[PDB]
Formats: structure tokens, C-alpha cells, sequence
């Protein structure tokens, strides 16, 4: 779930 | 405590130096991207657990995205400035079967930024206050969204005041157009809704990401 | 200029001393009336062209009448209190199918009106500052309703800061509510159009015509 | 049109 945003915020 | 304008001035200045509605939604998801680089640069927010996180900014991109285009289009007569660089005309929007969504944008957002003449540094303390939204559902510790919030608008009125010393009412007015974004925002994401339902107007990935439940 | 809280405290204390959804439409009806007496009270509303009166309270009398029994439900366990002197339970809510946006008037205002303890004249201040929407549709002069709200705002933060000094943060917290206000007040209003349009619960004739067009 | 609300107002 939220794919995209969770990576985005992590890196 | 520890909320200087100055960084939240810093995170505006960093993110941003025939169918109008595609070239909104494609508007859009591209700068879905940038929101989350302005975010990291407000303080204290990527101190945040991830989950709340991405709650805050589930929750208010919208509200987020559509301060940003309306600040923006302060200068441009009947319609907003695109982060592509693009126009999208009061008549256009009008032709597409948007018109009245886009004139309350115009009228309650646009035209109240240029009246006021809001500054960058209140857009991003307004945003940041949006952000810290303490009554999105699901987070962690609502005290701490609550906290951080108050810190902003703390160091709003302080601006206000010591830069507009002659307009007393200036924090409250700035304030006071949270409540036409809060209604704005739920209606252009009906749209969005609707056009996703109907499949016409092409939406990108993270836009469509941001559609998906909750 | 002249906008003393005074006159908007006794205005409050002036006009009031199975199904729960069919017995909060009843409420509503009810207390629609009480409404229009309160305007009424409010400084310089009565002053207003009665056409810029009608669009005033047909704009906000949902926002209006949901901030009065939350504030009145501050006692309240986990429900609140009617007008017609019953309450409704959080159970009973659920059990009714209203269950979502039920929790969303606990959580967003009434318990956060309990917790800053909002009094009555805090409470006064910011009905009138929503009767007095500058951004309400139809206004032959938005800048004089305009100019109202911003006395109001005006009066409340000297209300604050002089009855309570010891926070300073007061009076943003209030307007901050608004926001949540705006979505709530929305929500409740689809769901009073999705009820008149199944049939079910009945519904009177002032609310039934607050529904109607425009 | 908002018969209910005028004549409450006008009195
Ligand atoms: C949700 C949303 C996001 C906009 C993002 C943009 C366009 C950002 C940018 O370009 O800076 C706005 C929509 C979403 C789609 C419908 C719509 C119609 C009219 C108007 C004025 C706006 C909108
Ligand atoms: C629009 C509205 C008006 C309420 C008026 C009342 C009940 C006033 C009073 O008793 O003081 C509220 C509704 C309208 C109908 C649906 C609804 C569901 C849950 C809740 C918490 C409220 C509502």
C-alpha cells in the first residue's frame, strides 16, 4: 500500500 | 519551539524557483513528487514515524498542492499557472465543464492571495500548517502533529505583525482561508474521483496512488 | 467597530438556556428557528439587505447549529445532546448506520472544545465569524460582510489574550477549528440529501426548504 | 423561493 510515497519519503 | 520561518521560506523557495483537466491532473502528479521534497524540508517532519508520515501528506496534498498553484497564479489575470508551465484560462476551464470549481479557486484562493498581498513565508507557514494536520485518522500521536502545528502558526503571528505591524487582523485573515481550502480540496478530489470513475482524462501513478483507499 | 462581545454572549444565552437520526433532523428543523431569532441578536446583521440575510444563514446554518450542540455536548460522555433535550449515543449512532461521521463531531469538536475549555463567548465568536462568510455566493457586498467578520475576529483575540494571557495561542487554536468545522458541516449536509432522497426519515419544512435550490 | 426563511427575518 502507498507503494510510491513510502519509497520517495524513505530515500 | 524550534519552528524558524526562515527554513519553512527556504522549503518554498527550494521546490518551486485542449483539455485543461488532463494538463491539471498531469500538473498534479507531477508535482505530488516535489510535495514530498518541500515536506522533508519542514521542520521536524521527517522526525515523524514513516506511517504518519504518509498519512499527513494522504491527507492534505490537495489542500497542499492547490495553495501552491493559487499563490502562484497571484499575477496571471483570469486563471492559474501550472507547475509545467502551462495556462489554464478561466474560459477553458469553463469549456471543459469545470467552470465552477475554477472560479471559487479564482475568487476565494487566487484573488484574496493578491488582495492580501500574501508572501511566500505566510504560504509556507499556511501549507505547513495544513500539513500538521492533528485530526488526520491513523496517526501515532496526534499530541505531537498538535504540537507542531501551534509552533507554526506561533512563528506566523510572530512574522505578521513584526513585518505588518500596521495590519493587526493580518494572522487571522490568513487563517481564516484555511476553511475555502478545506472545502476547495474536498471538491476537486470529487472531480478526480469522477474522472477516474469515467476513465477519460488520463491519471498518472502517483496521482492514482493517491485515489487509492483509504 | 462596534462588535462588542458582549452583545454576541447574550445572543448565546438568549437562545438557549429509535432512529436518532430521524431525531436529529427534528432537532435540526427546531432549531432552525431559534437560528434565524440568534442572527438576529448579532450586531449589525439585522442591518444587512435581507436578500444578503437569507444567503448568509442558507450558507452556514449547517456549520451554525453543529458548532452549538457540540459545544452543548462538551459535558456529554460519548455522544452528544439534542436540542430537544435528548442525546444521542455514540452506539446509537453506529447502530444507525452514522457512525463515521458521528465520531468526526466527538473527536474534532466536541472533545477538542472540552479539552481548551471554549467557553460561551469564544463559542458566540466564532458562529458569528461563520454567519459572517464573506466567500457566501450571491452577496450584492462581500467587502461589507467582509469588514464584519473581521470585527468579530477582532473583539474575540482581545476577548482572549485578556481573559486568558496565559495562552497566548488561544486564539488561533479557535479559528483553527474551523477547517474541521467546513468538512464536518459538509458531510452531515450529504447525508441530509441522501435521506431525502430514499424517503426515509422525515424530514420538516424549514429543513426540507434549507435543502432546496440554489 | 426560501418562503419559510423571509418571513422569519421580517419580522
Ligand atoms: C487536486 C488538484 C491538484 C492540482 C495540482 C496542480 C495543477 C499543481 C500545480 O500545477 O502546481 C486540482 C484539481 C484536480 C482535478 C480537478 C480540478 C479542477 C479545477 C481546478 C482549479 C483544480 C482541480
Ligand atoms: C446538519 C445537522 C444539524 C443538526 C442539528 C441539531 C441536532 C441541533 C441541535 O439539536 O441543537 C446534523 C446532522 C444532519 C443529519 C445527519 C447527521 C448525522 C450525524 C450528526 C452528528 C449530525 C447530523
Amino acid at each position: 500500500k502507498h507503494k510510491i510515497l513510502h519509497r520517495l519519503l524513505q530515500d | 519551539e524550534d519552528m524558524p520561518v526562515e527554513r519553512i521560506l527556504e522549503a518554498e523557495l527550494a521546490v518551486e524557483p485542449n483539455d485543461p483537466v488532463t494538463n491539471i491532473c498531469q500538473a498534479a502528479d507531477k508535482q505530488l513528487f516535489t510535495l514530498v521534497e518541500w515536506a522533508k524540508r519542514i521542520p521536524h517532519f521527517s522526525e515523524l514515524p514513516l506511517d504518519d508520515q504518509v498519512i499527513l501528506l494522504r491527507a492534505g496534498w490537495n489542500e497542499l498542492l492547490i495553495a501552491s498553484f493559487s499563490h502562484r497564479s497571484i499575477a496571471v489575470k483570469d486563471g492559474i499557472l501550472l507547475a509545467t508551465g502551462l495556462h489554464v484560462h478561466r474560459n477553458s476551464a469553463h469549456s471543459a465543464g469545470v467552470g465552477a470549481i475554477f472560479d471559487r479557486v479564482l475568487t476565494e484562493l487566487v484573488s484574496k492571495m493578491r488582495d492580501m498581498q500574501m508572501d511566500k513565508t505566510e504560504l509556507g507557514c499556511l501549507r505547513a500548517i495544513v500539513l500538521f494536520n492533528p485530526d488526520s485518522k491513523g496517526l501515532s500521536n496526534p499530541a505531537e502533529v498538535e504540537a507542531l502545528r501551534e509552533k507554526v502558526y506561533a512563528s506566523l503571528e510572530a512574522y505578521c505583525k513584526h513585518k505588518y505591524p500596521e495590519q493587526p487582523g493580518r494572522f487571522a485573515k490568513l487563517l481564516l482561508r484555511l476553511p475555502a481550502l478545506r472545502s476547495i480540496g474536498l471538491k476537486c478530489l470529487e472531480h478526480l474521483f469522477f474522472f477516474k470513475l469515467i476513465g477519460d482524462t488520463p491519471i498518472d501513478t502517483f496521482l492514482m496512488e493517491m485515489l487509492e483507499a483509504p
